[PDB]
This record gives structure tokens, C-alpha cells and sequence, in this order.
């Protein structure tokens, strides 16, 4: 066996089968939080146009 | 009586025993829905 | 996902394939998640 953090893919399954996966996992992206924003329209926004 | 089921089939143990799955094709969980209720303060006193 | 890899015949793949899929049926696997896989700050900002 090979126990660990090993992704399923489709190059590997054809020479060894695995097991059912057990924990979710795909691609992300991990960026640096910045400062907080609020939208350029707030002068009007919170207001319905029936107003 | 059909040879294949193309049909969201969530793959459990008791499911498991007598036929034999694929790699799932979606994953997700078990979720409650319950009904919105108030959508809008009233308000109806503007003095309030 | 993850997995364990076998040795492609291993026939020890069945009683592992129906083992992993009693654990989701009860808890176990949600319990081990909260125990390793969590931490603080899964929030706003003033500009």
C-alpha cells in the first residue's frame, strides 16, 4: 500500500487502483487579504428606486 | 432489468455490498431547508 | 480526493473499499476532521 496524501488522477490509476476517496481536494488559490472596500455606489445603493 | 443507473445514487456501504460504484461524479453532503420568514422590517410607525 | 494506492491485483482492495464507507455511515471520519483539520478565523474590516 501507500498510505498518505496521494491524489487520484487518471496517469496513476492506470497502473494501480486505488480506494474510495476519503477527503475532498482539488486546485485553489491562495492570495494576501487586504484592506476592506465598500462599494462606490453607497451614496445610493441602500435605497430602493421606488424612494 | 437495466444494466447501468445514470441517476444520483449517493454511495453508501449497505449500497456497496452487492454492486459496484464509480469514482463519484459530484461531491456534497446532507443539508437542512427550512422556510425565510420576516423578509422586511414593518415599520409601519415611523414615530417608533 | 485522496486515496491508498494498492498493487493493482491486490484483491485486499474490497475489504478496504467497504471498510472507509462504514466510517461516513457513522461519525468517525466528521469526529477526526474537527480533531486536526480545523483552527481559528474560518470578518470585516473598517476603511
Amino acid at each position: 500500500m501507500a498510505i498518505g496524501s496521494l491524489t487520484i488522477n487518471e496517469e496513476r490509476s492506470e497502473i494501480v487502483d486505488f480506494s474510495v476517496p476519503f477527503v475532498e481536494t482539488g486546485i485553489s488559490v491562495m492570495v494576501a487579504r487586504s484592506n476592506g472596500t465598500v462599494s462606490p455606489s453607497a451614496f445610493l445603493e441602500p435605497y430602493s428606486p421606488a424612494v | 432489468q437495466a444494466d447501468m443507473i445514470v441517476a444520483p445514487l449517493t454511495i453508501n456501504n449497505e449500497r456497496a455490498q452487492y454492486i459496484e460504484f464509480s469514482k463519484p461524479f459530484k461531491y456534497q453532503g446532507l443539508t437542512i431547508l427550512v422556510k425565510k420568514e420576516i423578509p422586511r422590517s414593518t415599520l409601519d410607525s415611523f414615530m417608533q | 480526493g485522496y486515496g491508498i494506492a494498492l498493487h493493482k491485483g491486490s484483491r485486499w482492495k474490497r475489504p478496504i473499499d467497504l471498510a472507509l464507507l462504514q466510517f461516513l455511515g457513522d461519525d468517525e471520519i466528521e469526529m477526526l476532521e474537527r480533531l486536526w483539520l480545523s483552527g481559528i478565523c474560518h470578518e470585516v474590516m473598517s476603511s
